[PDB]
């Protein structure tokens, strides 16, 4: 089913700056002490990412907000999120989302993780949500509520069965957990990398390497995605179904990948953790070209500068010499089948493009060449 | 777009006189896409001009029609006995393909009246129940009929609702027949039986009628 | 050169369906789609649905998705129609239209319409009554279904100025029509699709 | 299907002989690009693909790399770095019908050419000269696809030959579509000739004491040389020396 929900305080997106995030293995080859450049769609350094927040306590009509948009997947999108209680459980990914066309979905519930493929009807405004008791202290969640429909699917594939949290916390925020998605050579690779932090807003800076987690092989057209939260629903903030919901405490960054060059440096045990982006600075490019992590005192050769060219010109002499093509075509007597007349029209420049179009002749078979190109052959001469 | 409404609807021409064919849209047509077509009596009809603007294979420059955004208006010029048919509208500009209601060109001649003959029952007509008392209105110009059979002390319809229609004849006239249905218990015993016409010309020529 | 010979009249019972060919010759049957209009009597032209050949699609109108069936066998070059749960006010000409391959189209070549009547009755029908005046006579018919009916006053010889009303049906199902001509007395009614062509005499 | 909606199939985890083929004397062109008619049995490849299609004779030439015409630049290209076998052979027996089969359509008319491995089931009506055609289908507005008309009675070039286009692809990630090969032993601590998943050559194989990621099968070194795989069978790491050589 769909639930609009209602009274959402409405605020301007904010922007964060990503302070050398999203770098991932590029590759699926052990590489040691080496300082190995590589041409990918990685996350550029301190790129201008979308933040978005669902922080409210009890305001007057407090700061509701439900940050589930529909979004652009350009090239990839490094998704980041600094959550406590598990809000984020799931995405979509499509192109149009109306039960018309293949679609994704990682939706992560108290049970399993499906990651079926199936052709679902995306309300406006899907969403999740627990359902906290009084009489009891447990995390009761049925308020799944994302698709409607179930047509064909694609790659079903559901999980083991676990036992999530699903429970409310105060405090700051202690779980992110960052993912990168892209969909190259008809894979969906999907990258994560749970590291602990101490922080509320404005989040960290710092280096950590996001490990491959799955391959799925669907190979869809993915345009459009719409992250899924989960609401804290209970019996302490009453209202109708849409109104009286109460949202959490969680923020999630939406980046996009770029075609960039970087010099990622692998440690002595394999792993990378630093990286140079040879596209942001001069100092980043000296690092890369000359192939190190600390440059000395002096000139650097890195790259040239040439002024590529804005507009085209096209010089040729006038168009003179025209073929008679009046006298042939507009003739005040024509000959018989029987005693067909004969001209061989030659040395001139005739344009085939007064009698093409000209929506006056009948017929223009053209046996042989095309009926266009006819301007770019040059006959010797031609009978009529 | 998906609405097409002829204004003229009837259109009484002499051969030889311009005629002027309306068909309006509700939407825009962005195109121009509109064509017209003529189906005689008892017959196909016949494309004669796609755009609006040009003949398609071989229809005579005396068909023509302009082009605008939501009202387009067919010239017929120099009209021709033979050019008397139903003339339709379709819009091939949206999706689904809609046509026109059809306007009927006939013969302008001189008015002229009709002469009522009414056919009492035969003898083996008021026996088996089929009274059919026919008032024929032959040769009369105005196809408009508002024939009143008075079946009754008044007016009303009865068992007389044929309401038979008639054709484009050869000398321009037309003829209307006026049937009944009732077996042999309303002719049997009623109050008047006259065949009044309301004819355009007269105000009601009542002749050879019976009375009861 | 490009004929779409159809199919003839269809006396179906009401509650059936319909199979109306359209014979197509001149040109390629694949290089031109098929659609088919019906014509209400007196109510205009009604688009139905239309066919791609090339491509065995078939869209339909939105009041025909359900009950419109129309085939093309490219082999012997015959468009079908096929009308599941017909109604009553069923009995419109369908005309054949060799329409384009493309979106938008025009009807620019027709065929020659199948007046398909839904709505049937019985046989034996019409019983000719002389109905003598009290300065015309005619001979009139009444009660009879089967449309292709002639009534020739004195065999066709005082075809002066018959003038034959089209049969419709007044209030009983079974139109009837009237040939009256003016002052032997024996016309002569023929049914066609009956074996009952009796005549009868009329005294002015 | 046709040849402007042909439907490509995925192959992986499966153990695939293609030496049943090229032996089966009923192929008639067996042409394969980047590899070779034999020695393929031996190979462990990673995902490859078979697309399915119908094309007459005189247009078997055109699926190619390289290759350029109508039916390899409008309905289906292949890049020049195609490393497969194209496969087709006579079918003039089942897809030609008495009278003419028009179940096979060619795009005729666009606008651009057709990226490699690229599918268009569009039919917009083709807009040439400057006449905008806005839907209509008439003078400079062609339909973009045509039939073929499949009789019996044609040359060779007019018949129907089915092309079963494989595209195979080795990369360094774990493969699933390998060839008929018994599994040896894994011998240690001598310069042996190993044969892996793809990665062939000569060394003494022993045990390594690095930490591969679970990800990771392969590994490299700083001069992008091989020094340490992951077993196929067993899950343990094994360090890829150099045989002993020297100079006398
Ligand atoms: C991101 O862009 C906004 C304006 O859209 C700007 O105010 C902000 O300073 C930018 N952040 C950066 C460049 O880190
Ligand atoms: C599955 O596909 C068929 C056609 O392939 C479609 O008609 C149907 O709606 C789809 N969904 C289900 C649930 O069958
Ligand atoms: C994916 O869908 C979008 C939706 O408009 C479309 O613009 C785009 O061309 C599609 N991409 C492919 C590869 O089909
Ligand atoms: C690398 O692995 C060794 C164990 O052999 C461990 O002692 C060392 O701390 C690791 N290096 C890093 C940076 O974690
Ligand atoms: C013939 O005359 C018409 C109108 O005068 C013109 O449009 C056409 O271009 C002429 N033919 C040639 C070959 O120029």
């Amino acid at each position: 089913q769909c639930v609009n929900l209602t009274t959402r305080t409405q605020l301007p997106p904010a922007y964060t700056n990503s302070f050398t995030r999203g770098v991932y293995y590029p590759d699926k080859v052990f590489r040691s002490s080496v300082l190995h450049s590589t041409q990918d769609l990685f996350l550029p350094f301190f790129s201008n990412v979308t933040w978005f927040h669902a922080i409210h306590v009890s305001g007057t009509n407090g700061t509701k907000r439900f940050d589930n948009p529909v979004l652009p997947f350009n090239d990839g999108v490094y998704f980041a999120s600094t959550e406590k209680s598990n809000i984020i459980r799931g995405w979509i990914f499509g192109t149009t989302l109306d039960s018309k066309t293949q679609s994704l979905l990682i939706v992560n519930n108290a049970t399993n993780v499906v990651i079926k493929v199936c052709e679902f009807q995306f309300c406006n405004d899907p969403f999740l949500g627990v359902y906290y008791h009084k009489n009891n202290k447990s995390w009761m969640e049925s308020e799944f509520r994302v698709y409607s429909s179930a047509n064909n699917c694609t790659f079903e594939y559901v999980s083991q069965p676990f036992l999530m949290d699903l429970e409310g916390k105060q405090g700051n925020f202690k779980n992110l957990r960052e993912f990168v998605f892209k969909n190259i050579d008809g894979y969906f690779k999907i990258y994560s990398k749970h590291t602990p932090i101490n922080l509320v807003r404005d989040l960290p800076q710092g280096f950590s390497a996001l490990e491959p987690l799955v391959d799925l092989p669907i190979g869809i057209n993915i345009t459009r995605f719409q992250t899924l939260l989960a609401l804290h629903r209970s019996y302490l903030t009453p209202g109708d179904s849409s109104s009286g919901w109460t949202a959490g405490a969680a923020a999630y960054y939406v980046g996009y990948l770029q075609p960039r060059t970087f010099l990622l440096k692998y440690n002595e045990n394999g792993t990378i953790t630093d990286a140079v982006d040879c596209a942001l600075d001069p100092l980043s490019e000296t690092k890369c070209t000359l192939k190190s992590f600390t440059v000395e005192k002096g000139i650097y050769q890195t790259s040239n500068f040439r002024v590529q060219p804005t507009e085209s010109i096209v010089r040729f002499p006038n168009i003179t010499n025209l073929c008679p093509f009046g006298e042939v075509f507009n003739a005040t007597r024509f000959a018989s089948v029987y005693a067909w007349n004969r001209k061989r029209i030659s040395n001139c420049v005739a344009d085939y493009s007064v009698l093409y179009n000209s929506a006056s002749f009948s017929t223009f078979k053209c046996y042989g060449v095309s009926p266009t190109k006819l301007n770019d052959l040059c006959f010797t001469n031609v009978y009529a | 777009e998906i609405v097409l409404t002829q204004s003229p609807g009837t259109l009484s021409l002499s051969p030889g006189e311009r005629a002027t064919l309306s068909c309006r849209a509700s939407q825009s047509i962005n195109n121009r896409h509109l064509a017209w077509y003529q189906q005689k009596r008892g017959q196909a009809p016949r494309f004669l001009i796609y755009g609006a603007a040009s003949r398609a294979t071989g229809i005579p420059d005396r068909f023509s029609g302009s082009g605008s955004g939501t009202d387009f208006t067919l010239t017929i010029s120099r009209l021709e006995p033979e050019d008397f048919a139903v003339y339709y509208c379709q819009q091939y500009g949206s999706s689904p393909p809609t046509f026109g209601q059809g306007t009927k060109v006939e013969i302008k001649r001189t008015v002229a009246a009709p002469s009522v003959f009414i056919f009492p029952p035969s003898d083996e007509q008021l026996k088996s129940g089929t009274a059919s008392v026919v008032c024929l209105l032959n040769n009369f110009y105005p196809r408009e009929a508002k024939v009143q059979w008075k079946v009754d002390n008044a007016l009303q319809s009865g068992n007389s609702q044929e309401s038979v229609t008639e054709q484009d004849s050869k000398d321009s006239t037309y003829s209307l027949s006026s049937t009944l249905t009732l077996s042999k218990a309303d002719y049997e015993k009623h109050k008047v039986y006259a065949c009044e016409v309301t004819h355009q010309g007269l105000s009601s020529p009542v002749t050879k009628s019976f009375n009861r | 050169q490009v004929q779409l010979v159809q199919s003839g009249a269809e006396v179906k019972r009401p509650g059936s369906s319909v199979k109306v060919s359209c014979k197509a010759s001149g040109d390629t049957f694949i290089n031109y789609a098929f659609s088919w209009v019906r014509q209400a009597p007196g109510q205009g032209l009604e688009w139905m649905g239309r066919i791609i050949p090339i491509l065995d699609i078939a869209h339909y109108a939105q009041k025909f998705q359900g009950r419109l069936t129309i085939t093309a066998d490219k082999s012997t070059d015959t468009a079908y129609m096929e009308l599941t749960s017909l109604k009553s006010d069923d009995t419109a000409v369908y005309f054949c239209a060799r329409v384009f391959r493309g979106s938008q189209y025009w009807f620019d070549p027709w065929g020659q319409g199948t007046l398909v009547t839904v709505s049937s009755a019985s046989t034996k029908g019409p019983s000719v009554f002389p109905l003598a005046p009290s300065a015309a006579l005619g001979c009139l018919v009444k009660d009879y279904f089967p449309e292709p009916v002639t009534v020739s006053w004195n065999s066709g010889a005082l075809t002066s100025g018959v003038h034959t009303f089209p049969a419709v049906l007044q209030s009983s199902g079974l139109y009837s029509l009237s040939s009256v001509v003016t002052v032997t007395y024996i016309c002569n009614v023929n049914h066609k699709p009956s074996n009952t062509k009796v005549d009868k005499r009329v005294e002015p | 299907a046709s040849v402007y909606a042909w439907n490509r199939k995925r192959i992986s985890n499966c153990v695939a002989d293609y030496s049943v083929l090229y032996n089966s004397a009923s192929f008639s062109t067996f042409k394969c690009y980047g590899v070779s008619p034999t020695k393929l049995n031996d190979l462990c490849f990673t995902n490859v693909y078979a697309d399915s299609f119908v094309i007459r004779g005189d247009e078997v030439r055109q699926i190619a790399p390289g290759q350029t015409g109508k039916i390899a630049d409008y309905n289906y290209k292949l890049p020049d770095d195609f490393t497969g076998c194209v496969i087709a052979w006579n079918s003039n027996n089942l897809d030609s019908k008495v009278g003419g089969n028009y179940n096979y359509l060619y795009r005729l008319f666009r606008k651009s050419n057709l990226k490699p491995f690229e599918r268009d089931i569009s039919t917009e009506i083709y807009q040439a000269g400057s006449t905008p055609c806005n839907g209509v289908e008439g003078f400079n507005c062609y339909f973009p696809l045509q039939s073929y008309g499949f009789q019996p009675t044609n040359g060779v070039g007019y018949q129907p030959y089915r092309v079963v286009v494989l595209s195979f692809e080795l990369l360094h990630a774990p493969a699933t579509v390998c060839g008929p090969k018994k599994s040896t032993n894994l011998v240690k601590n001598k310069c042996v000739n190993f044969n892996f998943n793809g990665l062939t050559g000569t060394g003494v194989l022993t045990e390594s004491n690095k930490k591969f990621l679970p990800f990771q099968q392969f590994g490299r070194d700083i001069a992008d040389t091989t020094d340490a795989v992951r077993d196929p069978q067993t899950l343990e790491i094994l360090d890829i020396t150099p045989c002993s050589f020297g100079g006398v």
